[PDB]
């Protein structure tokens, strides 16, 4: 096999680190070796510090994420457009990738609540309404609760 | 439009980090 | 207007209660009047007690939710197939609707992590890999962190 | 298949509730 400098190892470890990092932040498990676990620890605590950077959250909050793929490539290109590289920017990019996951979920949610409310209210109208009327409507539920 | 400002925000976070 | 027994009022209050209830459980705001707020309180605390019913969670966990619309109508029909109605079953149905939202989100997540990891790793290969090789790969990030 | 068992689980929760 190749050592740490091979592109194959770079892609392999990159995926592990990236997956471990993102998943960690989303629950709020990926089997990995010791040095990779050590990097993941460093990653996790830095992520924690950025979660407390309140300006950044507002910064991340304001970008519209209806086209999240466009947003990612635009931010990434810009981060590295001056032709400089350093590990801090790479870290920052990872942090940003994990925030996109959460940001993206957050835009699905209202539509999901709407779809499910649709089912529930449809079922309620066609199947429970007659019975609910017999209770004198939702005030009957107040009685039930003893209010 | 304002992706521009989060990029810079993330660039400056990146550099801040290397100081340590 | 109609009183509590009118179907129009039944549908109106039902939506408020349902929306308030589901949203409450998902953050872990819908303007509503006093008696409706009182019902929502009763709803919220009952929901809390069911969240602690550990058998129920396992029960909710085991159903496959790749077709969540099919699942909802099947559970709802069954809950009321014996031709009996009571407020407890209605409450149970609401609790179930809110769990579907969370359950449904949970199935989107891995695919979302996969899509975003795709972007990030693609960008990393084409734009950062050369520089990462110059550091001797990810071991350079260990150095950076002082490990 | 096992939607059946959560229905019953939710029916029995419903009735349990009315006892109070």
């Amino acid at each position: 096999g190749g050592g740490p400098t091979s592109s194959e190892q770079i892609m392999k470890t990159g995926a592990l680190l990236l997956q471990g990092f993102i998943q960690d932040r989303a629950g709020r498990p990926v089997p990995q070796d010791a040095s990779t676990k050590k990097l993941s620890e460093s990653l996790k605590r830095i992520g924690d510090e950025l979660d407390s950077n309140m300006e950044l959250q507002r910064m991340i909050a304001a970008v519209d994420t209806d086209s999240p793929r466009e947003v990612f490539f635009r931010v990434a290109a810009d981060m590295f457009s001056d032709g400089n590289f350093n590990w801090g920017r790479v870290v920052a990019l990872f942090y940003f990738a994990s925030k996109l996951v959460l940001k993206a979920l957050s835009t699905k949610v209202p539509e999901l609540i709407r779809t499910i409310m649709g089912w529930t209210l449809d079922f309620l109208r066609e199947r429970l309404l007659g019975w609910i009327q017999d209770q004198g409507g939702w005030d009957g539920l107040l009685s039930y609760f003893g209010t | 439009a304002s992706t521009k400002k989060l990029s810079e925000c993330l660039k400056r976070i990146g550099d801040e980090l290397d100081s340590n």
